[PDB]
C-alpha cells in the first residue's frame, strides 16, 4: 500500500495472536511496544527520544505481522506514547519513503 | 508528539 | 527519490540561508529543529515523546527546502537531539510510505 502523512501512519500489527495499533516511524531505529507480556529473556537497553533516555527491555526474535507482512526481529518494551515500528522491522517488510 | 535513536 | 531505511533517512535542509541535516520522521507530528533564532514572533508549546516532554518555541509559516523542494509550515525549535522533519512538512513535499 502507499501511505500518506496527513494523519499519523497507524497500522494494525498482530503479536501474540493479539491485534494492536502501531505507528510506522522512520525516525525510529528500533521497534518499541507499550508494556506487554513477551516470551523469553530480555536484556537491558537504553534508548534516546525527544525527552531524554529511558530503559527498556529487549526481546529477540519476536514474530510480528504488520499489515499481514510477517517480520521477525528485535522488539523493545517500555513507556512509549504508542507502539512504534522502527526501521529494524520497516526494512524487513520492504518499506521505503518516496517523494 | 515525536518519535528513538 | 525513494529512500530505503537501512540507514537513518537524513537529508539536507536549507532553512534561513543555513544548510542543515534533518531526519525525515513519519513518527513526528511536527518539525522540530535544534535551537536557533528564527524571525517572527513565537509561542511556547510542549512536545512529547520517548523520555517525556520538552518545551519548544513554535514559529508559524516558516519556509524550508527539503531536498530542493519548498515547504511552508510550523517549525518548533527546542533542545532536540536531532533536527526532525515531521508530517506537517512531509505531506508538503508529497512524501509517502510504501510497501
Ligand atoms: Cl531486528
Ligand atoms: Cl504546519
Amino acid at each position: 500500500p502507499q501511505i500518506t502523512l496527513w494523519q499519523r501512519p497507524l497500522v494494525t500489527i498482530k503479536i501474540g495472536g493479539q491485534l494492536k495499533e502501531a505507528l510506522l516511524d522512520t525516525g525510529a531505529d528500533d521497534t518499541v511496544l507499550e508494556e506487554m507480556n513477551l516470551p523469553g529473556r530480555w536484556k537491558p537497553k537504553m534508548i534516546g527520544g525527544i525527552g531524554g533516555f529511558i530503559k527498556v527491555r529487549q526481546y529477540d526474535q519476536i514474530l510480528i505481522e504488520i499489515c499481514g507482512h510477517k517480520a521477525i526481529g528485535t522488539v523493545l518494551v517500555g513507556p512509549t506514547p504508542v507502539n512504534i515500528i522502527g526501521r529494524n522491522l520497516l526494512t524487513q517488510i520492504g518499506c521505503t519513503l518516496n517523494f | 508528539v515525536v518519535x528513538a535513536x
